[PDB]
RNA sequence: CUCGA
DNA sequence: CGGAACTTTTAGTGCTAATTATTGTCAAAACCATTGTCACGGATGCAG
DNA sequence: CTGCATCCGTGAGTCGAGGGTGTTCAATAATTAGCACTAAAAGTTCCG
């Protein structure tokens, strides 16, 4: 898993897996396009990175 | 972007790594130490040598081999800078376009 | 009907793909290429048999 | 000039006194640490040893000279950097251009074919036709469950049904999906 | 694969299922198996063939 | 056949449907070169 | 039968618009369900289009007025 | 490092 | 296909114990390869 | 102020095959990776 604010991140560049956040709280299609409570990552595909 | 300089787990002890990552880590470490030295009221020559190290890291990251001595990470071989990733017979203008 | 059955029929190597292969390479030329290419006559077109 | 008057002056408050020590000792420290750490990362750990020597000069009791103190600080910072590098992944182990054309490449190569995407769209069309041609209550339950992520209590309150018949409906919908989608995956 | 990625995006992530990642014969070669060598780390149980 | 992300899939869909018709699109390795040049201090932009 | 293309070059002496008009005719034959004028011998649309160039009924002038006539008749029948 | 062109 | 008993889990609370990065330094403290390629332009110092 | 000569940056073909490595003191202050305990929600057979 990448670091919180290092060279490899999630809130700066994007999510690692397709339609799955880093925390694992939001994984369904209903939460597609919203951020979390602590990480703050817009969940999307891996092509954003 | 991290998709252009990937760092991935390779099966077993081996890891697959890009060259630029170490230079980026050195630049980030020198910038953090330069931000921490100016607050604690350091003498002038310590932050002067820190600025010299940061300038050496910056112009080694931009084009390695144009300074007074090309720095190396391992294998007695120079690391591949962003200018070295364009030039040569392995850059984008000769291999992938 | 689907492409999965056609893929399985191609992979199984039946005797019903061969007349289709003779039908699609009737007048379909291919480009041949030499790995050293000095002048323009190293890349020509030919009809396969 | 000796070093006792200089360390007494910088303990007294002279900020321009440690420079005369560092311009006499920095080449010796940069030559000492370079035997333990690699030659590319010498000035960061040498200057970090200099910072940790400047920030702990009041604890110098004066039983010895400054050179053995700076020597022990330099070797300890070199071994601490070696430990921190042992915790870090290697920086130049395997090149990335020699990684795609190699066995067991996870993220260098991707299993994405134009025939695979067309087969994925065909399986999507097949499972969308498999969702249809069903009774309305099972289709309504499976579209309220697996297309929205709702819980069992909302489906039990909306459809006017208990929990167990919703479990039976989603089990029947799942086997009605899996009797068709599983022969297409082989 | 995308045919598994679509199923995982619709109804997946249970974690019980296992993918088929096995060693297979390459396309073109047709050989006869004459020797099987099995090396095992200490502390790991072994099957009957080993 | 080599570079387009959304061009080879549409060409594969059009070939099996009986339509020899391609789309130009845009290559992706040129975007990699654009991101590599843009990572330096040199700005490069595509106009109207 | 297609082994030479030299007479089609002698018809339209540019050797670059021949590929354009043949691709236009083969696209009108492949996409749209049109009738080939020359009788076929179970050949592809490339051979049929090249033989239509060879017989002199198809060039860069017939296709434009044919598309204009098709547009005029579809605007008349659009109502 | 090496092999054929 | 409609129901309750049966059974298996992916999420929320904690809690102790290996991974994290820190403090010390106070007899003194002799140090990487290179080195067996060729051929252009042109910005540089002397050095009159 | 018109030239001398001394270095410093550029480069030196293409297409396939096999095989792939890094130079360590002690003792801790916080710190987070397993892991027990519920959670009935969610999943899986079974009787009309
Ligand atoms: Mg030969
Ligand atoms: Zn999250």
């Amino acid at each position: 898993k990448p670091e919180r604010d290092g060279l490899f991140c999630a809130r700066i560049f994007g999510p690692v897996k397709d339609y799955e956040c880093l925390c694992g709280k939001y994984k369904r299609l209903k939460h597609r396009g919203v951020i979390c409570e602590k990480c703050g990552v817009e969940v999307t595909q891996t092509k954003v990175r | 972007p991290p998709d252009l300089r990937p760092l991935v787990p390779l099966d077993g002890g081996r890891f697959a790594t890009s060259d630029l990552n170490d230079l980026y880590r050195r630049v980030i470490n020198r910038n953090n130490r330069l931000k921490r030295l100016l607050d604690l009221a350091a003498p002038d020559i310590i932050v002067r040598n820190e600025k010299r190290m940061l300038q050496e890291a910056v112009d080694a990251l931009l084009d390695n081999g144009r300074r007074g001595r090309a720095i190396t990470g391992s294998n007695k071989r120079p690391l591949k800078s962003l200018a070295d990733m364009i030039k040569g017979k392995q850059g984008r203008f000769r291999q992938n376009l | 009907t689907t492409i999965k059955a056609a893929k399985k029929m191609v992979e199984r190597e039946e005797a019903v793909v061969w007349d289709i292969l003779d039908e699609v390479i009737r007048e379909h030329p291919v480009l041949l290429n030499r790995a050293p290419t000095l002048h323009r006559l190293g890349i020509q077109a030919f009809e396969p048999v | 000039l000796t070093d006792q008057v200089l360390v007494e002056r910088v303990q007294k408050g002279d900020q321009k006194a440690f420079n005369l020590l560092v311009v006499r000792y920095q080449h010796k420290v940069a030559s000492l640490v370079s035997r333990y750490v690699p030659s590319g990362d010498v000035p960061d750990v040498v200057q970090e040893a200099f910072i940790k020597a400047y920030r702990a000069l009041d604890s110098f009791r004066g039983d010895s000279a400054f050179y053995t103190w700076l020597y022990r600080i330099a070797v300890n910072t070199a071994k601490n950097y070696l430990v921190a590098q042992g915790r870090r992944p290697p920086s130049s182990d395997v090149d990335a251009i020699e990684a795609e054309n190699f066995e067991s490449g996870g993220a260098l190569k991707e299993i994405s074919n134009p025939e695979n995407l067309m087969l994925s769209e065909e399986l999507r069309q097949i499972v969308f036709r498999t969702i249809e041609s069903l009774p309305e209550d099972l289709r309504m339950a499976i579209t309220l469950r697996e297309l929205d992520g709702l819980s069992y209590e909302e489906i039990a309150a909306i459809m006017d049904c208990p929990v167990g018949t919703v479990r039976s409906r989603i089990f029947r919908a799942r086997e009605a999906i899996d009797n068709k989608v599983q022969p297409l995956i082989r | 694969t995308p045919e598994e990625k679509l199923l995982r995006a619709i109804f997946g992530e249970k974690a019980s299922d296992v993918k088929d990642s096995s060693l297979r014969v390459p396309n073109g070669v047709s050989g006869t198996v004459i020797d099987v060598q099995v090396f095992t780390r200490d502390g790991v149980e072994k099957d009957k063939r080993a | 056949k080599s570079d387009d992300v959304n061009g080879r899939t549409k060409m594969y869909k059009n070939i099996v449907d009986g339509n020899h018709q391609m789309e130009p699109g845009m290559p992706e390795s040129f975007n990699v070169l654009l991101k590599e040049i843009r990572s330096l201090g040199i700005n490069i932009e595509l106009e109207d | 039968a297609r082994v030479t293309v030299q007479d089609a070059v002698e018809k339209i002496g540019n050797r670059f618009d021949l590929v354009l008009v043949a691709a236009r005719r083969a696209r009108q034959m492949q996409v749209g369900g049109k009738d080939p004028l020359v009788p076929e011998e179970n050949d592809k649309t490339t051979v049929i289009a090249l033989r239509e160039i060879e017989e002199g009924l198809i060039n860069n002038q017939i296709l434009d007025v044919r598309e204009r006539q098709e547009q005029q008749e579809q605007e008349a029948a659009e109502l």
